[PDB]
């Protein structure tokens, strides 16, 4: 039914504007006007405004008059956010939501969120590793074996083991950035039976740099 | 005319409604003269219909205007001011003092009742005939209450519900029956209803029927129906499950005859309907959370099918812009073989949503039937917070 999709996360260096877009769809989009929110990585969830999408005026949150613009591809059912002259501190998802009233003072329905890290980093493509036991029975009949991708920029990257078929028992952990790239691990935890028999394989994309990595864990023991 | 009015059609048909009247009360008052008001209405002499409702004896733009979030206070009066003028300090005239109020026109001359004091030692006060004839003192002593919207009568007869008691509980709600301003009975509620509030009421046939609020547990609407020749009523709820309270719930299924329809509790707005049996349309707030938006939906059988829906509807005000309190009137000394079924929206404007002002106006929009099927507008108020400040 209602379904706000919003464009995908981007890299920008400081000085440089986004656009972000919100496609809403199950709803008229001219009586329901759309709130902009940012969840800023620590600091929890501010609402920046309300475009009322029958007239198109937008309202500000003071924080935010100034390098941000509201529009709207009407025609479209689209709503968009645009931050001008980018700061470094403006890294954080921003959600567009659905106002249910005049202002938006209930967002029933919000978007998936688009992520802004705003950064002066190049954009590298990752290094994918098979991380093969040197065994030591990983509990009861139970092998473990991981994937660490590491030195990309920008994130995110997806990792799955074997085409996502592999789901059980898999942990993959957050990236973490040291200073300039991130390094990213997860481990699956097949039964004996499972490996070095069947084929394990660990997949990393990483759209940003056009990687696509198939790594087969090897037995290497 | 000189003689009682009887109630002695039905409703026309309702196939789309037209606008009656649009004041333009708030982008006007903001050069003219134009007294802050709250809680309006429409009624009908013989012969004018004329705009009602409660003034707080100051313009939007004189500094007096600080504080009127507040309900009740010593300087609100009713007036009266005609028919898509705004509430001038030139052109209106009071009706009575207080802070609730109603009237109407038995077919000779008019009825007013306002009600004033304190919250522990208020008074309702009967003018008929622009002379106070009877006065009624509290009997529950907590904010005695009345209608907001016009009361009807039948060959004399006019009653009126009053409520006093909490408004998050039992209240004492009375229906009192008055003739030519003085009391020829009055009875307790009796009926299914938990609680009655700010009843909107019309007459056709006979029979009054008035669609009022549930602020202490319902999100539908008990019904009052009078019989204003035998002088009895009984109460009961709308079946429908095309809630029509607000705040409240998401529409349901399956609704509730004869209790409140669970979900918000101790809230409410004023609001109507029009109900004879597949003839019947619902008024109601788009939003659930807020008076934002007024539609008006037909769900016929919806007083008695708890699985009525909409089947045709008419959008007043966009969901975009502020509505606020909405009540029913006729014209009953309109020319014709049936009732012209009318209502009001009050569109309200100031605080608190809109806080940056330290006043809270309305301005009115009101429709009639047609039964031509007609194409549908939107009405705003119109005023922009912004050139106030
Ligand atoms: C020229 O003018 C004509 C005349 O106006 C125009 O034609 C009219 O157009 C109207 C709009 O299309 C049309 O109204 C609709 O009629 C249908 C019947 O087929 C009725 O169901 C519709 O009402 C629902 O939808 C509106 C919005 O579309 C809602 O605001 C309303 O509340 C109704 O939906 C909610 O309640 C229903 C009952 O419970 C639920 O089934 C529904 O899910 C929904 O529930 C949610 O919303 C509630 C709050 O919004 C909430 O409380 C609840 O909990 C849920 O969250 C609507 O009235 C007229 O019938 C049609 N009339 C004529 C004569 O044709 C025409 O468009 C104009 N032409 C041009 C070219 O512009
Ligand atoms: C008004 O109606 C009552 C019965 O409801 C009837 O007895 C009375 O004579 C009527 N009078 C007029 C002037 O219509
Ligand atoms: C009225 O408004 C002023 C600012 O216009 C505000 O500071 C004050 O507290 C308000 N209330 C009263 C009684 O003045
Ligand atoms: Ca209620």
């Amino acid at each position: 039914q209602i379904q706000l999709v919003q464009s995908g996360p981007e890299l920008k260096k400081p000085g440089e504007t986004v656009k972000i877009s919100c496609k809403a769809s199950g709803y008229t989009f001219t009586n329901y006007g759309m709130n902009w929110v940012k969840q800023a990585p620590g600091k929890g969830l501010k609402w920046m405004g309300w475009i009322n999408t029958n007239t198109g005026e937008p309202t500000y949150g003071e924080e935010f008059k100034g390098r941000f613009a509201f529009s709207l591809e009407t025609s479209a059912s689209t709503a968009n956010l645009q931050i001008n002259n980018l700061k470094n501190e403006d890294t954080a998802t921003f959600f567009c939501a659905r106002g249910e009233d005049n202002f938006g003072s209930l967002s029933d329905y919000w978007g998936q969120g688009t992520t802004v890290t705003v950064s002066s980093a190049k954009t590298t493509a990752p290094s994918v590793y098979p991380l093969a036991p040197v065994c030591g029975d990983t509990t009861g009949s139970s092998v473990t074996l991981g994937c660490l991708v590491k030195g990309y920029f920008p994130e995110p990257v997806t990792l799955t083991w074997n085409s996502g078929s592999l789901s059980s028992g898999v942990h993959t952990f957050p990236a973490v950035l040291q200073s300039d790239l991130y390094t990213l691990s997860s481990s699956v935890t097949v039964t004996s039976s499972t490996w070095p028999s069947q084929s394990i394989t660990c997949n990393v994309a990483h759209p940003a740099s056009s990687t696509k990595v198939d790594k087969k864990i090897e037995p290497r023991g | 005319i000189r003689d009682f009015n009887n109630l002695t059609k039905g409703l026309c048909t309702i196939n789309s409604w037209h606008i009656y009247g649009k004041d333009n009360a708030v982008r006007i008052g903001e050069d003219s003269d134009v007294l802050v008001t709250r809680e309006p209405y429409v009624s009908c002499d013989p012969d004018e219909c004329r705009f009602y409702a409660l003034s707080q004896g100051t313009t939007i733009r004189g500094k007096h205007s600080n504080g009127t979030i507040h309900d009740r206070s010593q300087y609100r009066a009713l007036i009266s001011w005609p028919l898509s003028s705004p509430p001038t300090v030139y052109n209106s005239r009071v009706e009575c003092i207080g802070w609730s109020s109603t009237s109407c026109h038995d077919g000779k001359t008019r009825m007013s009742i306002c009600i004033s004091g304190p919250n522990n030692n208020a008074s309702a006060v009967i003018w008929y005939n622009r002379r106070p004839v009877t006065e009624i003192n509290t009997w529950a002593r907590n904010i005695l209450r009345t209608q907001e919207s016009e009361c009807v009568c039948h060959n004399g007869v006019c009653p009126v519900v009053f409520t006093d008691g909490s408004a998050t509980g039992p209240a004492e709600t009375r229906i009192y029956y008055f003739k030519e301003g003085k009391i020829l009975k009055w009875e307790p509620l009796a009926g299914t209803a938990k609680h009655i509030e700010e009843c909107s009421c019309y007459g056709e046939r006979a029979e009054i029927t008035c669609t009022c609020r549930d602020n202490w547990q319902g999100s539908n609407r008990p019904v009052i129906r009078i019989d204003p020749v035998a002088m009895t009523h009984t109460s009961q709820y709308i079946c429908s499950p095309v809630l029509t309270d607000n705040p409240r719930p998401n529409d349901p299924t399956v609704g509730k005859c004869n209790d409140p329809y669970p979900g918000n509790n101790n809230n409410g707005v004023k609001g109507f309907s029009y109900l004879d049996g597949v003839n019947t349309w619902l008024g109601r707030t788009i939003s659930i959370a807020s008076r934002s938006g007024y539609e008006m939906l037909k769900v016929p059988n919806a007083l008695t099918d708890d699985k009525s829906k909409p089947t045709q509807g008419q959008t007043i005000v966009l969901n975009t812009d502020w509505s606020g309190y909405s009540g029913s009137f006729m014209d009953y000394w309109a020319e014709g073989e049936c009732y012209r079924a009318c209502f009001y929206v009050e569109l309200i404007r100031g605080r608190p949503k809109e806080d940056k002002v330290w006043w809270t106006s309305n301005s009115i929009v009101s429709m009639c039937s047609s039964t031509e099927f007609l194409g549908q507008w939107d009405w705003p108020d119109g005023a922009k917070i912004e050139y106030f400040l």
